[PDB]
């Protein structure tokens, strides 16, 4: 990177106060060079804080700038630690309003390598307590480093940059420690910096200091770029400037448009709930009256949010004519002791559909882009299509203009959208401020590339997020990414975008902790690659152990939403846990029945009423199902939804092993027939097994002879022999049938 | 706000 990287890599000299000895043309040569070393940004990101670097001569405690003679503070503690007072020394950085440093003058800065470290030490402190503080200083990051090297094998690192305080202190540094100690860390941070910057010491550091290096490094040529910016967002007399500039460009676009246009550009911005009568007034005569007596709340199909909109879509009917409007309402709640109907489930199911919000974006992130998929109805289907097709061709302004450069947008969301299973424990649950490190890592671990299938709208300036919205993405779009400008201070940017998750620490935003999914865009093209190119290594690496024809397609992928970099890559643990607990001879034997009918282990992040391995082989749309777990005979394959947490399923792992077991209750159904495609569970020798002990293990234990087994077997496996043994003690009145069929399938 | 969450569940599949 050459050229202008000098105009804007020195011009910042607009802080270079040279009250230097009249003897012209030297010092600068020294000053310029002296400063050359210190990163470019980390200079400016000082200017925008009262830019001024005093380079005067001789007696320095004389210069106007230094008149606040804190004679007490005058006892200048030197970087090494040897006491010393102003007069003597040659460069004190005075703090406070319009912070400043007074670098002494002498052609001797190039050579002398000490008053070269100090001038860096200071200009570093002036970076740890000030600049890199108005953001929130070294938070969790520089903490670890700041400790892993406090308790590292070779008790030496410490020795380099610490004190009895930090060195002797018991265990290790813990967040809170950033309390009335920020006046110590800040220093250790400096020293670290102070070194890495100085030419010779980068070397001495590197070796003597493990992690200090890297952190202190990264952060100076690849990470700084940020701090400067997440510090421009702080000040605001620009926070607008940006806003303005970014509009300007996008402005002309916003001018000529249309109501129709600016219209759906809204239809998108906000859903459009169903209707009141129109919906109801669209049912049948028979359908209408059926809708009355429904025992309504009983089916775990209709979630509260919409369950209510149904009891309500009921009153708009009951609110009509004769007395039975008073009596049926009573005579109906009479035999209100029987759960539900089988001719009515549908009567509601077929509704569970039509009563849907229609957000051309909650049914886009619902099908990776399958705007053509049979998850919804026929015409609805054809709208989004018609629509998503228009908006697309609607947002067509490149971006990168003659105005703004590397510019990042933002967005906040909740870990419950990526991986709800971790959602639960994301935040401490015992400090609602402190994020549970534990589940933190588990999150970050495999998160390198995320893709948003849908239309992204983004806050163009860190906007404080809510209380459940806990992730703060600082995505860095790029020249050529297309978006729109939505007054409000928010940009909508096209469909199908790629994001290389290039860092994910955790910050402190106004007394509360936050996860920072800071990323950067890349082409989905380059992303889908990394997937299949991985969809293989999994298969191949599995086909072996499993024992199938090299080059088969068992574990198939389907990830399009924000957590592929773990949607897919997770798998490994899932499957690996499937093998581990069960007995080889089994799965090897059965994983074949399935493949014998070209079935898969579909790890998906879209929605089960969209995953192919189930919809064409479905039957009728009025039905669908969806969730973590799923089993489908018509296409004997396993569908496992990555995000969604489970109804008493501690994790993805234990949700699969179950589901698969459901396929086992399929084996017998063929390992015992020519054409009675049944399920070991659909037997008279089993119905009993169910109508006796079929309700003892847990909640799921019911609703279907089958699932009592799925969960039964699911249980017999537990990471701990306990949870399983319970099935033995509880109802061997099944715990035998399982093991019986197990060591019944292992052979043919 | 960007949720919905409970798209559906079983029955027994009900037809031939």
């Amino acid at each position: 990177n050459k050229t202008q990287e000098e105009h804007l890599k020195e011009i910042m000299k607009h802080i270079v106060k040279i009250e230097v000895k009249g003897e012209e043309a030297v010092k600068k040569e020294a000053a310029e060079k002296l400063l050359e070393k210190v990163p470019s940004d980390v200079l400016e990101m000082y200017k925008a804080i009262g830019g001024k670097i005093y380079i005067v001569d001789g007696d320095i405690t004389k210069h106007i700038s230094l008149e606040a003679l804190s004679e007490d503070k005058k006892k200048i503690k030197d970087i090494y630690g040897k006491d010393a007072l102003l007069h003597e020394h040659y460069v004190y950085a005075k703090e406070g309003y319009e912070p400043v440093l007074v670098i002494q003058s002498s052609e001797d800065y190039v050579e002398n390598t000490e008053k070269a470290l100090n001038v860096y030490y200071e200009i570093g402190k002036i970076l740890s307590r000030d600049i890199l503080s108005k953001i929130n200083q070294p938070y969790q990051k520089f903490l670890d480093v700041l400790n892993t090297i406090k308790n590292a094998s070779d008790s030496d690192g410490q020795d380099l940059l610490f004190t009895n305080q930090l060195k002797e202190h018991p265990t290790d540094f813990s967040v809170e420690f950033l309390e009335q100690n920020s006046n110590e860390v800040q220093e250790v941070f400096a020293k670290a910096f102070a070194y890495y910057i100085e030419p010779q010491h980068r070397d001495v550091l590197q070796l003597y200091a493990p992690e200090a290096f890297n952190y202190m490094d990264k952060f100076n040529e690849q990470e700084i770029n940020l701090s400067l910016e997440e510090l421009k967002d702080q000040r605001m007399l620009s926070r607008y400037e940006k806003w303005e500039k970014i509009k300007q460009h996008y402005q002309h676009w916003s001018d000529s448009l249309s109501e129709e246009g600016r219209g759906l550009l809204k239809k998108l911005q906000i859903p459009i709930e169903p209707k009141k009568d129109d919906i109801i007034h669209s049912l049948s005569q028979e359908e209408k009256e059926l809708l009355k007596r429904i025992q309504i709340d009983s089916s775990d199909f209709l979630s509260t949010e919409e369950k209510e909109f149904l009891k309500k879509l009921q009153i708009d009917i009951r609110d009509s004519l004769s007395e039975e409007e008073k009596e049926l309402l009573n005579r109906i709640q009479v035999d209100s002791s029987n759960p539900l109907s089988e001719k009515e489930k549908e009567f509601l199911k077929k509704l569970k559909l039509d009563i849907q919000p229609y957000d051309i974006n909650q049914r886009l992130q619902d099908t990776g882009g399958l705007i053509d998929s049979p998850s919804i109805n026929l015409d609805v289907r054809k709208q989004y299509k018609r629509d998503i097709q228009n908006i697309d061709a609607l947002l067509h302004q490149s971006i990168g203009s003659t105005l703004y450069n590397k510019i990042y947008l933002y967005e906040n969301m909740n870990i419950n959208n990526l991986t709800a299973t971790l959602g639960a424990d994301l935040v401490d649950s015992t400090d609602n401020t402190k994020i549970n490190r534990g589940i933190f890592n588990e999150f970050k671990k495999n998160f390198k590339y995320s893709i948003s299938s849908n239309y992204m709208i983004v806050d163009i300036n860190e906007r404080p997020a809510l209380d459940n919205e806990r992730l703060k993405w600082r995505i860095q779009l790029s020249p050529d990414t297309r978006a729109g400008y939505l007054e409000n201070g928010k940009l909508i940017l096209q469909r199908n975008i790629g994001l290389e998750i290039k860092d994910v620490q955790i910050i402190k935003q106004s007394e509360k902790e936050y996860i920072r999914i800071d990323a950067k865009v890349v082409p989905k093209s380059k992303i889908d690659t990394k997937i299949q190119e991985a969809q293989l290594n999994i298969n191949q690496e599995w086909n072996k152990a499993l024992g199938l024809p090299k080059y088969t397609k068992l574990i198939t992928f389907n990830v399009h939403n924000r957590y592929a970099s773990n949607i897919v890559e997770s798998a490994y643990l899932i499957l690996n846990e499937w093998k581990n607990n069960i007995q080889s001879d089994l799965i090897k034997k059965v994983t074949n029945y399935l493949v014998d009918g070209n079935g898969r282990f579909v790890f998906t992040d879209i929605t089960l009423p969209n995953i192919a391995e189930q919809y064409t082989h479905q039957d009728e749309i009025y039905e669908q199902v969806h969730s973590k777990g799923l089993y489908v005979p018509e296409s004997r394959s396993i569908l496992l939804h990555g995000p969604s947490k489970g109804v008493e399923l501690r994790n993805d792992s234990e949700g699969f092993i179950h589901e698969f077991g459901h396929a086992v209750d399929d084996y017998a159904g063929y390992l015992l027939d020519k054409n009675q495609s049944d399920l070991v569970t659909n037997s008279k020798k089993f119905i009993d097994i169910f109508k006796e002990e079929g309700s003892n293990l847990t909640s799921y234990g019911r609703t279907n002879e089958a699932e009592f087994f799925a969960e039964a077997f699911r249980l017999m496996h537990s990471t701990d022999h306990a949870e399983r043994l319970k099935v033995q003690k509880n109802a061997p009145k099944t715990f035998q049938f399982i093991n019986d069929q197990i060591k019944f399938i292992i052979n043919s | 706000m960007l949720a919905r969450r409970k798209p559906v569940l079983p029955a027994l599949t009900i037809n031939p």
